């Protein structure tokens, strides 16, 4: 049950991140914040 | 120009007749067999690396000077990973067969190994083995891998 | 006897195993040239080995198409819809006379429902279509009306479930039970839960 | 004797800890929120 819950949490978080990114990229004044290779792994669901 | 455009033609799919004739004239023109094999290897690997870089270009992964930067925190999709994997599998096959040519490439183009190391942090766990295999072929060596396989 | 389950210790390294498709099978549907399968749950498939037995020279598959998706459904007919809800995995072409094929997936796929299509057929048109062997008494019957003169039974009816495919007179697979005369197909999976 | 500010401060502190944990990691805890539930119930008991 814990593994199932973890998978569900991961996918819900990834969808929320994608929706937030899509909402942010619509704005023009706000520039996209660049992340280095390590910062991506820190931010993404890779290190979870 | 002859070797360039000739090797460029060899990778284009056609009937076996022209491929056989063009291979024969390749092994004629390029001095000796080691030379034509080396030229094909280097050209193929350069094309594969350009393909990988363009594929990562499409999704916001940019190698500016020597650092790989990403704009999106969202992971990549299955099609992107499969297109990465085809190129990487070709490179891994040739690097595991004739490692000297792969090493010579990595010497000539200095922004390949570090690019692979940086990109290994962004791709999922299913593509790490081939990237690590390329890194080991470049740095660890060929005879060492052969001894380890024993 | 631990309060907080430790992800390191609850997650060991499970290796891949060879599982037959029918063992994970829950529900199936068959059409003239396509097959839809649902498994008991999700699986990480790596290789698919397919065996052909009792094949016929009249017709066999030249190109095999594999599709997958990870959406759980209760009815196969709901997911039978072709375009919207599938992801292509690999296209394999077969030399004539092949009995075993090794569909090797470069990336393991996490799938719950699977789809197998016979995209192209290597066909032998030398077979007589005007006159057909009766499925019941092996009597030669003309194509029209397809009713045997030796026993009064139809020809387009399935040899297994006795269902007549009025739409396609000669389907590769039966539309009711899925019986196939041209060949018999068995599937293997290099997968893990 | 001044126990209401004490309980309120405890509730605020544990809520802040919960938010800080939520921002960073994704681990599960089957006993999460028990202390906050107890403190809120105690405050309601004092308040009714
Ligand atoms: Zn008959
Ligand atoms: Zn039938």
């Amino acid at each position: 049950i814990i593994q199932k819950v973890f998978a569900s949490r991961k996918e819900l978080l990834e969808y929320d991140l994608q929706q937030r990114e899509a909402a942010t990229k619509s704005s023009r004044t706000s520039v996209q914040p660049t992340f280095t290779a390590s910062q991506y792994r820190a931010l993404s669901v890779l290190g979870c | 120009s002859w070797f360039y455009f000739l090797s460029e033609y060899l990778m284009i799919q056609q009937t076996p007749f022209v491929r056989r004739q063009v291979r024969k004239l390749l092994l004629f023109i390029c001095g000796s067999k080691e030379k034509y094999r080396q030229l094909r290897d280097l050209h193929t690997l350069d094309s594969h690396v350009r393909g990988i870089k363009k594929l990562l270009e499409e999704q916001g992964i940019f190698l500016r000077a020597s650092v790989v930067t990403a704009s999106s925190g969202s992971a990549l999709q299955y099609d992107t990973l499969i297109s990465l994997m085809e190129h990487l599998k070709a490179c891994a096959e040739i690097a595991a067969q004739r490692t000297i040519n792969w090493q010579k490439f990595c010497i000539k183009d200095d922004s390949v190994l570090y690019f692979l190391l940086q990109v290994s942090f962004l791709v999922d766990e299913g593509v790490s083995p081939v990237l690590l295999q390329l890194l080991s072929c470049a740095l660890c060596g060929s005879k060492v891998l052969a001894a380890l396989a024993a | 006897l631990e309060s907080d389950p430790c992800l390191v210790c609850n997650n060991p390294e499970v290796p891949f195993c060879y599982i037959k498709l029918s063992s994970i099978k829950v529900d199936t549907r068959y059409t003239t040239t396509q097959q839809v399968v649902k498994l008991i749950g999700s699986h990480t498939i790596s290789k698919v080995t397919v065996k052909i037995g009792d094949l016929k020279r009249t017709k066999m598959v030249r190109t095999i198409n594999l599709y997958y998706n990870n959406r759980t459904v209760q009815a196969i007919v709901e997911l039978k819809n072709k375009p919207a809800r599938w992801h292509k995995a690999k296209k394999v072409q077969l030399t004539p006379g092949q009995t075993e094929v090794k569909i090797d997936l470069p990336l393991p796929i996490v799938a719950s429902n699977l789809m197998i299509e016979f995209a192209d057929f290597y066909e032998n048109y030398q077979a007589s279509t005007e006159t057909l062997q009766c499925p019941r008494c092996s009597a030669s019957v003309p194509a029209n009306p397809g009713v045997c003169g030796n026993c009064g039974e139809n020809v387009y009816q399935c040899h297994k479930c006795r269902s007549i495919n009025y739409d396609e007179k000669d389907p590769f697979l039966c539309n009711a039970c899925g019986f196939c005369k041209y060949a018999r197909f068995d599937f293997m999976l290099y997968a893990k839960p | 004797r001044g126990v209401l500010p004490y309980v309120g401060n405890l509730i605020t502190k544990e809520i802040a800890r919960l938010l800080a944990l939520e921002e960073a990691t994704l681990s599960t805890d089957l006993q999460q929120g028990y202390a906050l539930k107890s403190l809120t119930g105690l405050l309601s008991s004092f308040v009714e």
